[PDB]
């Protein structure tokens, strides 16, 4: 409340972070394009950063700019398997270095990588990543659109946005179909699919103005939302519902998803 | 690189050392700023990758413009429009007469817009002091050495304590507040404001708690009344000296009424209650605000 | 400004502008006086601390130099065990580097912020900081008698590179543990 929540620059805040995100929009599909891994792979280390993530404390921010970051290398760069997990390494190490006050050392980021990679490869496929993506790390995410929502909820409700939460860091493993979906309908998905589990509520008037986004034009990134919301648990890739075990999240991912959307 | 001819270079000793240097096919005058990564054992310094960053985005008259980035594998160049003198030594050159009024005017608003411009984008100078602040010949103040500058979020988060110049520092870094945000650029500006009018600096402290003291001398000691929960911070004392607030008539003597009141607005305690860059425009002491030429001395 | 840090007299030597408006600087030629006997009825201490790695201390330093390089070993040197002064004489701290820019300024600050913390208000152990003007290498240039061994060993020398590098992340290291503690000294009592 007051000058932490910007009220001077908020609605500026908002609208240059929507017109910045279609910038650092990933292409959709790349991975057609890349002969040599696929959707599965993907996943697989997005869940092991999630878990690398949840191991060294770092913010959720960090974890949604090395994804993004990841999307973007890969859909301008063509790597193979063995070097996957490297660059997700570096990615990592990036974002840290642009969020985290105490960054990890490069020393710790070989050593999750279990030493399959040396430090001077995760330094110069740092290079090369920051080279690809041109110095362009500052990206819009999903977190940073579901925390300014967040203020338009009353009263407030911590359930529901660990839960918004939670959904988000879902929607990050799958690149089918959040590939085709900007971080800021994902994030109102997710913000109006967590009320409406937790307090019953729908999508807040005072946000459809501020966003456009009515319930008509969010319904196809609701259904999948909904849909990989009620799949969570058969899920191959668990360390997200782990997470969001904890009693710091108030155990959203213990919730039973709603049976049917009144959408 | 070989592409830029070296001209001159200032800078004493290898700390961040800058070269004044020439385009060798277009004859732009640029100036490039050098970080090592050879000596740097973790690759890329994490104040360079936020430089860089919200450089390529800050696209304003008031702030410096980043041309271009050289990258190599061992060294990293900074490519800067090239800007006579700092403040500071704009400053000292005017020691003896002082800056004139209106100068001061255009300057500040100068400096205001910019401040706006990189609010609205998220972006949190952090490192404001008049060394920071490059003018020109033709009149123009800009921001620069964003090294310490952070892309922030509504609501802010718990960033990084030790950023400002203690000397422009806000009470609430010095008070040990949790979140701390655009308030703690404006309060710099009001310092610096304050430096260009008296020609000195306004709370010149050595120490934190040095600094404290000269805020509080100046200002009056803080209570629950003119800055509620200022007593329950984790840096304040119930033993600090009960001071009363000087009127600004001698704090600033060359400044008017209008000019008094926006530096106690920059100047407020409380952080929700400071002006901020975008309020701070509208202020009538910017009625008549025009841009003169600086003499350049220096 | 023109008084020493406990406000009680002013600066004893000639100052001169640097590069920091925040520290008092002196030039090579005040503290050449100073160690060719100028001011020893004024002076009870002159404390020169070589703020440079200690390779650099064996490649060349002023006579009567302390090299202390880490933050500890100051506090350790000075503070632990104060050079008690008295009426008639005043204790004088100088603080230097390779180029006087970011280590010795950064040492000086340092002891200034540990003694303001460690006593009352406006009292301070060390009143009376310096920083020698353009480091350790105008005092070589203007003042190679006193620099034994006479020799000038950079910082960036194509030698010692690994120890360059090992007393960086050294620094480094503590400066974030330092950081780290406290903020959670501080958010635990928020």
């Amino acid at each position: 409340m007051g000058v932490n929540e910007v009220p001077d620059y908020h609605e500026d805040i908002h609208t240059y972070l929507r017109e910045m995100e279609v910038k650092c929009k990933p292409k959709v599909g790349y991975m057609k394009k890349q002969p040599d891994i696929t959707n599965s792979m993907r996943a697989i280390l997005v869940d092991w950063l999630v878990e690398v993530g949840e191991e060294y404390k770092l913010q959720n921010e960090t974890l949604h700019l090395a994804v993004n970051y990841i999307d973007r290398f890969l859909s301008s760069m063509s790597v193979l398997r063995g070097k996957l997990q490297l660059v997700g390494t570096a990615a990592m190490l990036l974002a840290s270095k642009f969020e985290e006050i105490y960054p990890p050392e490069v020393a710790e980021f070989v050593y999750i990588t279990d030493d399959t990679y040396t430090k001077k490869q995760v330094l110069r496929m740092e290079h090369l990543v920051l080279k690809v993506l041109a110095f362009d790390l500052a990206a819009p995410t999903i977190n940073q659109f579901l925390t300014q929502y967040f203020l338009h909820q009353q009263p407030a409700n911590c359930k529901v946005e660990s839960l918004a939460m939670f959904l988000g860091e879902l929607s990050l493993i799958d690149a089918d179909p959040y590939l085709k979906y900007l971080p800021s309908v994902i994030a109102a998905a997710a913000f109006h699919l967590a009320l409406y589990t937790v307090t019953g509520q729908s999508w807040p008037e005072s946000l459809v103005q501020k966003t456009g986004y009515t319930l008509e034009t969010l319904k196809p990134c609701l259904l999948d939302l909904h849909q990989t919301y009620l799949r969570a648990p058969q899920h191959a890739q668990q360390s997200i519902r782990e997470k969001y075990k904890n009693s710091k999240y108030h155990g959203v991912s213990l919730l039973n998803p709603p049976e049917t959307l009144n959408v | 690189m070989e592409n830029f001819q070296k001209v001159e270079k200032i800078g004493e000793g290898t700390y961040g050392v800058v070269y004044k240097a020439r385009n060798k096919l277009t004859g732009e005058v640029v100036a490039l700023k050098k970080i090592r990564l050879d000596t740097e054992t973790e690759g890329v310094p994490s104040t360079a990758i936020r430089e860089i960053s919200l450089l390529k985005e800050l696209n304003h008259p008031n702030i410096v413009k980043l041309l271009d980035v050289i990258h190599t594998e061992n060294k990293l160049y900074l490519v800067f429009e090239f800007l006579h003198q700092d403040l500071k030594k704009f400053m000292d050159a005017s020691a003896l007469t002082g800056i004139p009024l209106p100068l001061i005017k255009s300057y500040l608003f100068q400096l205001l817009q910019g401040l706006a411009f990189c609010h609205s984008h998220r972006v949190l100078h952090r490192d404001l002091k008049p060394q920071n602040l490059l003018i020109n010949t033709e009149g123009a103040i800009k921001l620069a050495d964003f090294g310490l500058a952070r892309a922030f979020g509504v609501p802010v988060r718990t960033y990084t304590h030790e950023v400002v110049t203690l000397w422009y520092r806000a009470p609430e870094i010095l008070l040990g507040c949790k979140y701390y945000s655009t308030a703690v650029d404006i309060w710099s500006l009001g310092c610096i404001f304050a430096e260009m009018v008296t020609r000195r600096a306004l709370f010149p402290g050595d120490s934190e708690i040095d600094q404290l003291f000269r805020i509080f001398r100046t200002l009056g000691t803080p209570d629950e009344v003119v800055w509620p929960g200022v007593t329950s911070m984790p840096d304040y004392k119930p033993s600090f000296p009960k001071w009363a607030r000087q009127d600004f008539s001698k704090v600033v003597p060359p400044l008017d009424e209008d000019g008094r009141s926006l530096l106690s607005q920059m100047l407020h305690y409380d952080p929700n209650k400071r002006i901020s860059a975008k309020a701070a425009l509208a202020h009538p002491f910017f009625q008549d605000v025009t841009k003169p030429v600086p003499h350049l001395r220096l | 400004s023109m008084v020493i840090g406990d406000f009680s007299k002013g600066y004893l030597f000639h100052t001169v502008a640097g590069k920091h408006q925040d520290l008092k600087y002196i030039s090579p030629e005040i503290m050449a006086s100073v160690l060719n006997g100028k001011f020893a009825n004024l002076i009870k201490e002159f404390v020169i601390i070589d703020c440079r790695y200690p390779y650099e201390y064996e490649g060349g330093h002023i006579k009567g130099a302390v090299n202390l390089h880490m933050e500890e070993e100051v506090e350790d040197f000075l503070l632990k065990k104060p050079i008690v002064p008295t009426d008639g004489k005043r204790v004088i701290v100088v603080f230097h580097s390779e180029f006087s820019s970011e280590r010795g300024p950064r040492m000086c600050r340092y002891v200034r912020e540990r003694d303001r913390l460690g006593n009352e208000y406006p009292k301070l152990h060390y009143p009376e900081l310096y920083v020698l003007k353009g480091g350790y290498k105008e005092f070589f240039m203007k003042c190679q008698s006193y620099c034994e061994p006479p020799s000038y060993r950079p910082m960036h020398h194509e030698d010692f590179k690994e120890d360059l590098k090992k007393f960086r992340t050294k620094s480094r290291t503590w400066a974030g543990e330092k950081s780290k503690r406290e903020m959670y000294s501080r958010l635990k009592k928020l």
